[PDB]
RNA sequence: GGUUCUCCCCGAAAGCUAUUUAGGUAGCGCCUCGUGAAUUCAUCUCCGGGGGUAGAGCACUGUUUCGGCAAGGGGGUCACGACUUACCAACCCGAUGCAAACUGCGAAUACCGGAGAAUGUUAUCACGGGAGACACACGGCGGGUGCUAACGUCCGUCGUGAAGAGGGAAACAACCCAGACCGCCAGCUAAGGUCCCAAAGUCAUGGUUAAGUGGGAAACGAUGUGGGAAGGCCCAGACAGCCAGGAUGUUGGCUUAGAAGCAGCCAUCAUUUAAAGAAAGCGUAAUAGCUCACUGGUCGAGUCGGCCUGCGCGGAAGA
RNA sequence: UCCUCCUAAAGAGUAACGGAGGAGCACGAAGGUUGGCUAAUCCUGGUCGGACAUCAGGAGGUUAGUGCAAUGGCAUAAGCC
RNA sequence: GCUCAACGGAUAAAAGGUACUCCGGGGAUAACAGGCUGAUACCGCCCAAGAGUUCAUAUCGACGGCGGUGUUUGGCACCUCGAUGUCGGCUCAUCACAUCCUGGGGCUGAAGUAGGUCCCAAGGGUAUGGCUGUUCGCCAUUUAAAGUGGUACGCGAGCUG
RNA sequence: UGCCUGGCGGCCGUAGCGCGGUGGUCCCACCUGACCCCAUGCCGAACUCAGAAGUGAAACGCCGUAGCGCCGAUGGUAGUGUGGGGUCUCCCCAUGCGAGAGUAGGGAACUGCCAGGCAA
């Protein structure tokens, strides 16, 4: 007979790049993400699709602050 | 034929049947048909099972009917290659694991769920064995 | 008036407990109060002929262990699967 | 299709993307040679990490079983109004399961970064010269699909073959052990074996098997047999036989034809008594009637019925 | 040809004529800033008005919304004015 | 300024037949047959609702399940495309028993003859004809019987077409 | 130094709900009037102004109560890395890790800075 699935798409690459404390210069890509499934904290930048960028050459560091539990990711200076 | 009413979605993967059971324990009714070996009941093989099983037990009393199937197999039809998609829905079957009570009975005597349990038994594929409600 | 012999594990563990369990013996463990739990080993054969009477899960069990004797009840037992056989069994010291 | 002398060292792949492209070709991943570089890289220990898979659960989306309250619904019944209500039944409540497209939970592995000892012919990276290859196959594990069929197909990782000789599984690439520089009528050993063919225990101890099981096959059936935990009845006398009773008003009701010990509702009483159930079956158009249960004498020591297990039997018929 | 989930084996990636759906647009406001606000679905009362329009109160909590099919995310709101 | 949607776009511009065919290759890829499996087919077994005057098991056995064989229809494409001749017929056959008859028995809803089911047993035998190319199938007439399958659905370096 | 209260944080349900009690000389809230500063897609209900008569009613803070929510052992079980085995659509052995659910139980938050009141 016939078919109607068979589509998908081009993976993505998602997911974090840079792990807990690992030096990223500033401006490192550290989670590449659909929504704000971590969230941006100390010294770390979030761009337009959710990718939370450094901001100062320093380690890393992921949290959970207020009462919701966010992983936050904060980034310690080195 | 216990079959399910507009599921999410029509057709799902094989699985595997690994692990154990969680239905142990007979809850509602004071004797059970515990399964011991691993295979899985198809639609027809509960409802056969019962009419055999309900009539030695004239009906009076109350069965209960601890699985359902919720699973469609496919089938490919006869003369048919191999691939071009997935094969059509034909029957339901109910992943049983060992431990799995299958059928609960209260209301009869001791004596009369032994002799019955066998003659619904014989009409599973699986081996079964006869178990009695516990106290805690 | 129910007693039961038993002895303190000295393994523990899942390896510990599958050599035990195929000895005709299953383990157990005494709990409450405000004391350590006591690791319990127990012979299986006995206890399966106990709790066929209905008054081994609601009266006061004396469990001797290490000659000593605790007042203990019945609050959780594990049934095997697929055999008439017992797995462990949780006693409240009371 | 063929491609002609010898030796030494290293040594692949059958993958990704693209392609009027699928059996061809380019780049990258893989190979070789040279050059230049950082305790570069790997294994292990510790630390910092992200999960959301296996498992588990029903807080969310769905599916489903039972019980209670229960709107609503239903069948029927009355005189613009409504009385009876054998029935189906929404949300919570208690219990029970299931899900790749469910997660209030949540591993082991795997991956990234940092510190440290040891080891490994730098095994790590970059550039330059040269390629080959882009038909893979099997086995374990996690799977989609097929019929949880295929020496079937498609994926991820490892191993093997490809491109690895040797020993073993009779023969048998892919299964197990193990990586052939050469020579020796030297020894040790792994997988597998030690009655002979065919090299090595007719080796020591304790059990099981009667089937040629070992040396194919399940549902299910059966006083085969061994071991264990318990129970009923018992030398104030058990278990299977032998000898006596094994009945009485019940033609009881039932649609009023008969079901009458043994047809359907049924209660499943109660006396005569050492013993008899208004019957479990054997006979009947219903009765008659053969019969053990339940009771005594005889006899005399154990018997009977269930459970988990180890080896067994049948089911088991091809050229 | 592109986008979303699963298969996909808890970094990324990963096939099949495997299982489910969409796109080839739109917007000068539906963008930017500032200020303020919290719904869905039920229950009761009330003119036409009824199962459902608008008004008042209660529970409930984001089961609502996010221009568009799906996933992730959103109360500091990215939702509404 | 391109639904250059065959979307990394070979041209601005392009449909069909070959049984008149032809060349280079492939079992990298089908058709006959072999091989692996057994969805399907055939046969056997388990429970027992019921039909059978009462009576499940003389006989048939529903709802379901479990197996065996490789005889049908199917799945894969492992050998074969530097050739494995193939449906039916004739001659010649060989093997298995899941036995058509002959032989020995059990049960019977077996009075006898005549039956029905099942077990053991393969020693021997197992139609002539009309139709169709037919294997099958229908019909006439016999016979104790006119058996079921395997062997490249036996057999074309034996014949035919 | 204590008890309170107000503002700003860590932590985020052992911290959140329900019931009962309590607080006004301080503070806070309700409230008072609004012609004016401002403003309602109507209304000063909200926002904003000028004041303090009354109350602690609603809100908020504190205490008790486990009636829920929540945390959570120890043992056991599932699962799984590595090496083997089997009556091999699944399971076991040696070793390492070790859940989830459930039970005993804990549990009516702790604390940092500054200002004001009160007792010292």
């Amino acid at each position: 007979g016939s078919t109607r699935n068979g589509r998908d798409s081009e993976a993505k690459r998602l997911g974090v790049k840079r792990f807990g404390g690992e030096s990223v210069l500033a401006g490192s890509i550290i989670v590449r993400q659909r929504g704000t499934k971590f969230h941006a904290g100390a010294n770390v930048g979030c761009g337009r699709d959710h990718t939370l960028f450094a901001k100062a050459d320093g380690k890393v560091k992921f949290e959970v602050k207020g009462p919701k539990n966010r992983k936050f990711i904060s980034i310690e200076a080195e | 034929m216990l079959q399910p009413k507009r599921t999410k979605f029509r057709k799902m993967h094989k699985g595997r049947n690994r692990g154990l059971a969680q239905g142990t324990d007979v809850s509602f009714g004071s004797f059970g048909l515990k399964a011991v070996g691993r295979g899985r009941l198809t639609a027809r093989q509960i409802e056969a099972a019962r009419r055999a099983m309900t009539r030695a037990v004239k009906r009076q009393g109350k069965i209960w009917i601890r699985v359902f199937p919720d699973k469609p197999i496919t089938e490919k039809p006869l003369a048919v290659r191999m691939g071009k998609g997935k094969g059509n829905v034909e029957y339901w079957v109910a992943l049983i694991q060992p431990g799995k009570v299958l059928y609960e009975m209260d209301g009869v005597p001791e004596e009369l769920a032994r002799e019955a349990f066998k003659l619904a038994a014989a009409k599973l594929p699986i081996k079964t064995t006869f178990v009695t409600k516990t106290v805690m | 008036m129910f007693t039961i012999n038993a002895e303190v594990r000295k393994e523990q563990g899942k390896g510990a407990s599958r050599r035990l369990r195929a000895a005709n013996k299953f383990p157990a463990i005494i709990y409450g109060g405000k004391e350590a739990p006591l690791a319990i080993e127990l012979d299986h054969d006995k206890v399966m002929n106990m709790q066929a009477k209905a008054e081994f899960y609601s009266e006061v069990l004396t469990i001797v262990v290490d000659g000593k004797e605790i007042k203990v009840k019945a609050q959780d037992v594990q049934r095997h699967p697929y055999k008439p056989k017992l797995q462990h069994i949780d006693f409240v010291r009371a």
